RNA sequence: AAUAG
DNA sequence: ATTTTACTAACTGATAGCGGAACTTTGGGACACCCACAGGTTACGCGAAAATGGC
DNA sequence: GCCATTTTCGCGGCTATTTTTTTACTCCCAAAGTTCCGCTATCAGTTAGTAAAAT
């Protein structure tokens, strides 16, 4: 990255100016090596003017601890840096780097932290088993209806079908009236809830 | 289902076809919406959704729209999990050699070549020339060139012959080799010969030779061009409570990859002097070594906790790899 | 399981024509050939093995007529 | 320099902790001896003579 | 012991080529050379002589014919890399390679099973 | 087979039972 | 998760005849696996019947023995018919018996 | 300890490990030794599919246990799929031929 | 690492 | 004559879109002179096989 | 050119249970892309009311 800089330093040096070739290269160098250091040291890649705020915190962080000898307190800090306490805050959290899954556990050498990391998105075999039987306790108390109102309920909620349906598209069936779809509806909800045909479906509550 | 495992090398089209797309940036998640970034490392582009049926964007959002790519994203409507299947690719601004076919002694490069694997290393580090189409010259394949003895023969010679030095020196010295003229030139000289050590020297080469005549591999397999990419699920960048994050080391030495690549061709396009070029091709080279096997070549890189990075190699073998820990033996349900 | 080994030879062809049986009388509807008296399809299966009303053959010979019906 | 002390006050092989199961166990802990450590020996490296 | 020393005593090396495609000096498996040799008196032609060899117990590991298991056992970065270069196929015919690919193994209650299998390949 | 004390029926993995019959007393090893 | 007495009931009715395979580490021999037929009891150790310690290389000083359901119908004839500790009494390395 | 079904690892899908974490027993390589001694293929193959790393066998396992049909339908474990993942990525082609 | 078998 | 229900219109919330200014983010530049690095390490031991050296 | 000697390479038991780590540091500016609050406007759903029908 210095070697990148000091080409881009040859490629506008002037020597009408009188001054030495490193008193201009050098900063070029450092520009391009710390610019490098901004964009590719970090696993979660940090904006430039986040990292010199960083930086300049962590600056400020130890010249403080040399003035009173202990830790600066955030609020301290932020007075310092003229700058809120909850900003301060966020750049303490995001100022942290990214830890190894083969990091040992405890007092262990033969232990990593990847092993005890669980699988979050998994699904429980008993739900799975509830929504099989959700599926078909759905399907018997579908059953007790009359054709035609099953059918507008499974098109409304998208039971056995890939997409739900709205009023629309469902009055598009037979007759094209979201006032009358509507109200079927609303008889097959309420015959539904009566107590006589709930008691199965009342238990995945 | 199936009958049995073929193993084989793998050619930069069966490396083009495994993968779903190209991994260009070392870029991994957003530090602020922790989102996958385009084209990097977590690409949801190249590998698959973050959640189910749901696009980065927001827009496709539920299983009416399974299959449908995103105009504005990218990002297919399909499960997670083809994130632990979903490979990806890095097309290599320069050769690389493969450390396993170069150093897992004996050197199968060196073999098949009939050149030491110490000559072989001098002209991979860029510290020797060698001639690759000899021409009208009394000069011969595979013999080796300084840079002072190069210049001297580029002036009596001109643009008769043709001399490289670095990986593609020996990516063209394996494409140009005949294999079944070499083959008979063994038999011949086996039929011929008198000494049991010679004669152990040329059994040997002559059954990788027939080898490879036989499997279908082609020798410049052996030095990369495309370099296949995990699937992000498998070396997982997962939060932790308090906003700390886990990381596989592979991300680290992927990223190192990818950044020296890029910087590679930057300074192509710069047209920079051939000695930073040569500085980053050793240093591609070092880093894709790292990435397949840690510790072969040299020093082993170490990660900020000074410890060695855990590398593909180490991921497949010993007695805490793959095959004995999770393969030969698991942890079980309903035990106690 | 000693009268069940003598009665079909090896252990691992008494295991799989046990365990046919046994997913029969549990899978299936087949019902025991012998009083369950309370017990398990595999030991009703092997009870059966040792009185010699189920065998290989006569799995696949019943196989067959319920295919031929 | 605390990063120096810190490190081998809780992250050292030989900063251990500390068993109090019972008195004798805390007399036993602090009045013992190990050949491991930095700049020891190892397990499995250790032979019998040692 | 016996069982073992068979499995000491797994290796041949080629003395006299014959018409066999079998280079002298070559280091194969004696059970490749008795059925080739079995073949070739079918065919009333010059077998193949041989000297076996015995190989320890970690060599004879090393030296199977199945890549899944040799790799399992120990060195498998040698392993993988001669068997890439080669082009290796594994069959799986042990118990080992079953077991890593999650199938029934070929001995015992699962024995049969397999057996079954090798006829519907051979029809 | 030793285990059964009739002839070794066909399936029966003799090689695993030789090496495990083997390793299992390795602790127990140290004219007229 | 209430265990409730007709739970208990259940589990016995369940427990009746499935065999349970236990195993005791390093296993060295396949002895040190086999399978019995469970007796609930209350208590929080397994109990094991002293004829087959010599088997599993068992004494009762801070042992702990590992527990595995068999779920398929030819697993729990594989643990009845061939890893039942009635079966196995003869030692596969020599012969001669091993609960004695 | 004692357990039925709980978490899962993050790459392998295998039961975790400890009492802490409600994990499983490990079945290591002389267990499966002792098994294939035996010739419990059924049990052995039982212990490394639907009881470790066959995500969608497992389900349907429990599945099939709540029904009371005890019966199992095997798949291929992930470890295995990981394992020719990580070969692929090693730059060697790895396959199953059918 | 320490501890139990 | 009264009660239940079907029809219809109005309210309201969600939602897609847009404006625009603040906010985050990226790329360029800096002219006394400065001109070859680490950088801990290791008291292993054993057997094989592979690479060097001897005449 | 084979015979011996030195140099790498890979290996070293199985199950459990107790527990995170820690150095190293410029600034400013102009230009560009993105976000967050507020407002609009449309559609669909919900709800209240009233007439139509039935008891
Ligand atoms: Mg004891
Ligand atoms: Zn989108």
């Amino acid at each position: 990255e210095g070697n990148i800089g000091l080409m881009k330093a040859v490629d506008k040096f002037e020597y009408r100016r009188g001054y030495k070739f490193s008193t201009y290269a050098t900063w070029w160098i450092r520009q391009a090596i710390t610019r490098s250091i901004a964009d590719q040291a970090r696993t979660i890649r940090i904006p430039v003017h986040m990292i010199e705020t960083i930086n300049k915190l962590n600056r400020i962080s130890r010249q403080m601890l040399q003035e009173m000898g202990r830790e600066p307190l955030p609020e301290e800090l932020a007075e310092r840096m003229q700058m809120p306490e909850d900003k301060i805050r966020k750049v303490l959290k995001i100022a942290k780097e990214p830890i190894s899954m083969e990091t040992p556990i405890g007092d262990d050498e033969d232990s990593h932290l990847g092993d005890f990391i669980e699988d979050t998105t998994l699904e429980l075999p008993l739900d799975s088993a509830t929504a099989t039987s959700l599926k078909a306790a759905t399907r018997d108390v579908l059953a007790g209806l009359t054709p035609r109102e099953a059918k507008v309920l499974r098109m409304r909620f998208g039971i056995d079908m890939n997409t739900d349906h709205t009023l629309e598209e469902v009055g598009k069936q037979f007759d094209v009236t979201r006032e009358r779809i509507r109200q079927i509806e609303a008889k097959a909800l309420r015959k539904l809830r009566h107590p006589s045909r709930s008691e199965v479906l009342r238990s995945f509550l | 289902e199936f009958d049995a495992i073929k193993i084989g090398l793998a050619s930069p089209d069966m490396i083009r076809s495994w993968s779903f797309g190209e991994v260009k940036k070392p870029e991994t998640i957003n530090y602020r919406t922790f989102k996958p970034e385009r084209d990097g490392l977590f690409c949801a582009r190249i590998f698959g959704p973050v959640k189910d049926y749901e696009c980065l964007c927001g827009k496709y959002k539920r299983l009416k729209h399974r299959g449908v790519i995103c105009e504005k994203c990218g990002v297919e409507v399909t499960q997670t999990k083809v994130r632990r299947d979903r490979m990806g690719h890095i097309e290599l601004a320069s050769p690389v050699a493969h450390i396993w076919f170069l150093k897992s002694l004996p050197s199968r490069i060196g073999l098949l070549m009939d050149m030491p694997l110490r000559d072989i290393e001098r002209v991979l580090y860029f510290e020797m020339y060698v001639v690759t189409e000899p021409g009208m010259t009394d000069l011969e394949r595979g013999q080796m060139l300084t840079e002072e003895e190069y210049l001297d023969r580029l002036e009596e010679w001109g643009d008769e012959f043709t001399a490289k030095m670095g990986a593609e020196a020996i990516k063209d010295l394996l494409a140009s080799m005949d294999l079944p003229a070499e083959a008979e030139q063994m038999r011949e000289e086996l039929d011929t010969t008198n000494s049991e050590t010679k004669r152990k020297k040329l059994t040997k080469r002559l059954k990788l030779v027939e080898a490879f005549v036989a499997s279908g591999n082609k020798p410049e397999w052996m030095i990369l061009t495309v370099l296949p990419v995990l699937p992000p699920d498998l070396r997982p960048l997962v939060p932790l409570d308090g906003g700390r994050f886990a990381t596989s080391d592979l991300n680290d030495l992927y990223r190192r990859v990818i950044n020296r690549n890029n910087r590679l061709k930057r300074l192509l396009e710069l047209a920079a002097p051939d000695i930073i070029v040569r500085n980053e091709k050793r240093m591609l080279q070092e880093s894709v070594d790292a990435l397949l096997d840690n510790g072969r070549r040299g020093r082993a890189i170490t990660g900020s906790n000074k410890r060695p990075l855990k590398s593909l190699a180490d991921m497949i073998k010993g007695k805490q790899g793959r095959f004995r820990q999770n393969l030969l033996g698991k942890r079980v349900d309903y035990s106690g | 399981v000693q009268d069940a080994v003598e009665k079909i030879g090896n252990r691992f062809d008494l295991v799989l024509v046990a365990a046919r049986r046994a997913r029969q009388m549990q899978s299936g509807g087949k019902d025991a050939l012998v009083p369950e008296e309370n017990d398990k399809p595999t030991v009703i299966a092997l009870r059966e093995i040792e009185e010699g009303l189920i065998t290989k053959d006569v799995l696949d010979a019943r196989e067959r007529q319920e295919q031929q019906e | 320099i605390s990063a120096a002390v810190k490190e081998f006050f809780g992250s050292s092989q030989l900063s251990q902790f500390m068993d109090q199961n019972n008195p004798l166990s805390e007399v036993t802990h602090k009045r013992r001896i190990s050949a491991l450590g930095p700049g020891g020996l190892t397990r499995e490296r250790a032979g019998f003579e040692v | 012991i016996e069982t073992i020393v068979r499995q000491m005593l797994r290796k041949c090396t080629i003395t006299f080529a014959g018409d066999s495609e079998f280079l002298p000096g070559e280091t194969v498996e004696y059970s490749q050379v008795k059925i080739a040799n079995r073949k070739l008196v079918e065919e009333g032609k010059e077998p193949a002589r041989f000297e076996r060899e015995l190989l320890g117990i970690t060599k004879a590991s090393l030296a199977t014919e199945s890549f899944i298991s040799a790799a399992s056992f120990q060195e498998t970065t040698r392993v993988l890399t001669e068997a890439a270069v080669s082009g290796k196929r594994d069959d799986l015919r042990g118990l080992k390679e079953n077991v890593i690919v999650g199938r029934l193994i070929p001995a015992g209650t699962g024995f049969a099973y397999h057996q079954d299998r090798q006829a519907k390949r051979a029809q | 087979d030793l285990a059964r004390g009739h002839l070794v029926n066909q399936g029966e993995a003799v090689g695993v039972i030789a090496a495990q019959s083997i390793g299992e007393p390795g602790t127990q090893l140290t004219i007229q | 998760e209430r265990e409730e007495a007709v739970v208990w009931d259940i589990l016995d009715e369940v427990i009746r005849e499935h065999p349970v395979l236990l195993n005791r580490a390093p296993t060295l021999h396949r002895l040190g696996i086999q399978a019995f037929e469970p007796v609930l009891i209350e208590g929080k150790a397994i109990q094991l019947h002293p004829l087959v310690c010599a088997a599993y290389n068992a004494d009762f000083d801070g042992d702990q023995m590992a527990v595995h359901v068999p779920l398929t119908l030819e697993a729990q004839l594989e643990a009845r018919t061939l890893m039942m500790s009635t079966n196995n009494i003869l030692s596969p390395a020599s012969g001669d018996p091993i609960i004695v | 300890h004692a357990r039925s079904t709980g978490s899962y690892s993050l790459v392998t899908q295998q039961p975790l490990g400890g009492k802490a974490q409600f994990g499983g027993q490990r079945f290591g390589e002389m267990e499966v030794w002792a098994l294939e001694a035996y010739g419990a293929a059924y049990t052995l193959q039982e212990m490394l599919t639907v009881k470790s790393d066959d995500v969608n066998g497992r389900t349907k396992m429990y599945k099939n246990i709540v029904d009371g049909n005890h019966a199992m339908e095997p798949g291929m474990p992930e470890s295995f799929n990981v394992l020719l993942k990580e070969i692929r990525s090693l730059g060697i082609n790895i396959e199953l031929e059918d």
